[PDB]
């Protein structure tokens, strides 16, 4: 029937004056374009059909082909940027945003798929979709009571769509169009769907990637007890963007990332520092840094909820990138930390896992675990327990490593290695 | 993640 | 101090 055709077979069928021989051509096209081996996108937008879908999307009296252009164009939108800038040449913007509000949820589905591809594509074709008056008909098909009286496939595709909008940085999105979206955001960052859920929490971590403005829009409409119980799922895919955001909000001010640990956040971690994926325990550790980073309360909640031993660990044994976030973790923690706190993650065994990573060919590791070693001796030099250290960095053979330091190729790293050991050795 | 193509 | 991504 439709099935197998070439492109000069469909441009005959489409450049015919038959509605029928049009439509018939449309779906061998959107079937060409959907076929999973190399589909002949670029075929097709330099056979000059594009145009042609998108009137075929404002063809009313034949739903079947508002359906076929509509799922024909968004394929070729899911492809590369050139590809996606085709669609948007073919002025198929305003023609999707009509679509949205099409009486056949299947149509009306496509055009929301569409929209999220062209969105996806970076930051001037989400500002063009949003400045074409997207946001209102999209918020307009979730406004109804009980978000589960819609279909999964369909609600699914709204909250994917929405998370676009959310996405990209040079710029962020526009502030009015993020405070437009974000009360439906909340509401599907609730609903009982995990696909839901997870693509909720990546827009929710896209927004507050960046100012403290814009986290603080996001944490004002409560959304981190939910965030934190998000934190807790079983599902990675919920995991990865819950963790995002809440390492986001963390990089805020110190009353925001409050606001994380009062929703009970650093109860989670235990289990986040020991998770089997890399990332998470990355991101976690990462998430760590800038909590001590924080006053001298919050690194004593930290204390508290045992994650001491657990930061240990991950410098004792992880991938290097969380190694490396774990030494930024413990020189935040004895930057601002007093006496007591850094005496007891002295205590907890952090002079060995600290002085084995003095190893390491990364410059930037070396700068931090010197510092932190500083940070340390003026905690010992505070109770005149400088020596101690001092034996205690040399029975582990730490000593031997900063003095291979003093003739390394980095000025910070020579500097601050020679000037421990006529400091204190 | 980025873009999504139907079927 | 706090580091953002």
């Amino acid at each position: 029937g439709t099935v197998n055709w070439s492109v000069e077979d469909i441009v005959k069928g489409i450049n015919s004056n038959n509605l029928e021989s049009q439509l018939q051509a449309t779906q061998a096209a959107r079937k060409l374009l959907s076929r999973e081996k190399q589909p002949p996108i670029d075929n097709i937008i330099r056979a000059g059909l594009i145009p042609k879908f998108v009137s075929f999307l404002g063809k009313t009296d034949c739903s079947p082909i508002q359906f076929e252009s509509a799922w024909a164009l968004t394929n070729i939108a899911s492809g590369t940027s050139e590809q996606t800038k085709a669609v948007v040449d073919g002025g198929a913007i305003p023609a999707f945003i009509s679509l949205l509000a099409s009486p056949h949820a299947h149509i009306s589905e496509q055009a929301v798929w569409a929209l999220g591809n062209i969105a996806g594509d970076g930051s001037a074709f989400r500002d063009l979709v949003i400045k074409h008056g997207a946001i209102d008909p999209l918020l307009a098909l979730l406004a109804v009571p009980d978000l589960s009286t819609l279909a999964c496939g369909y609600l699914r595709n709204l909250t994917w769509t929405l998370s676009n909008l959310c996405r990209n940085k040079n710029p962020a999105p526009p502030l009015d169009a993020v405070e437009q979206i974000l009360p439906t955001l909340v509401r599907l960052l609730h609903h009982n769907d995990p696909e839901v859920l997870a693509d909720s929490c990546w827009a929710i971590s896209y927004l507050t990637d960046g100012p403290n403005e814009r986290i603080e829009m996001v944490v004002k409409k409560g959304v981190v007890p939910q965030l934190v119980k998000l934190l807790g799922a079983t599902e990675l895919p919920i995991v990865t963007p819950a963790l995002r955001a809440i390492g986001n909000i963390v990089t805020g001010t110190d009353e925001q990332t409050q606001k994380v640990i009062d929703a009970g956040a650093l109860a989670v971690f235990p289990s986040l520092l020991t998770n089997p994926k890399t990332n998470i325990q990355k991101e976690a550790t990462w998430t760590m840094s800038n909590i001590t980073a924080g006053r001298q309360d919050q690194i004593q909640q930290v204390v508290n909820h045992g994650l001491v031993p657990f930061l240990v660990g991950v410098l004792s044994k992880a991938d290097f990138k969380t190694q490396k976030e774990a030494a930024w973790a413990i020189t935040n923690y004895t930057s601002g930390g007093t006496v007591e706190q850094i005496v007891y993650l002295v205590h907890c065994g952090i002079i060995e896992p600290l002085m084995n990573l003095l190893s390491a060919k990364d410059t930037k590791i070396i700068q931090v675990i010197l510092d932190a070693i500083s940070n340390i001796f003026q905690a010992a030099e505070k109770l005149g327990e400088t020596e101690k250290l001092s034996i205690m960095i040399e029975e582990c053979g730490g000593l031997d490593k900063i003095e291979a330091l003093q003739r390394h190729e980095n000025e910070s790293v020579y500097k601050a290695s020679l000037n421990l050991i006529e400091k204190y050795f | 993640l980025g873009k999504r193509k139907r079927h």
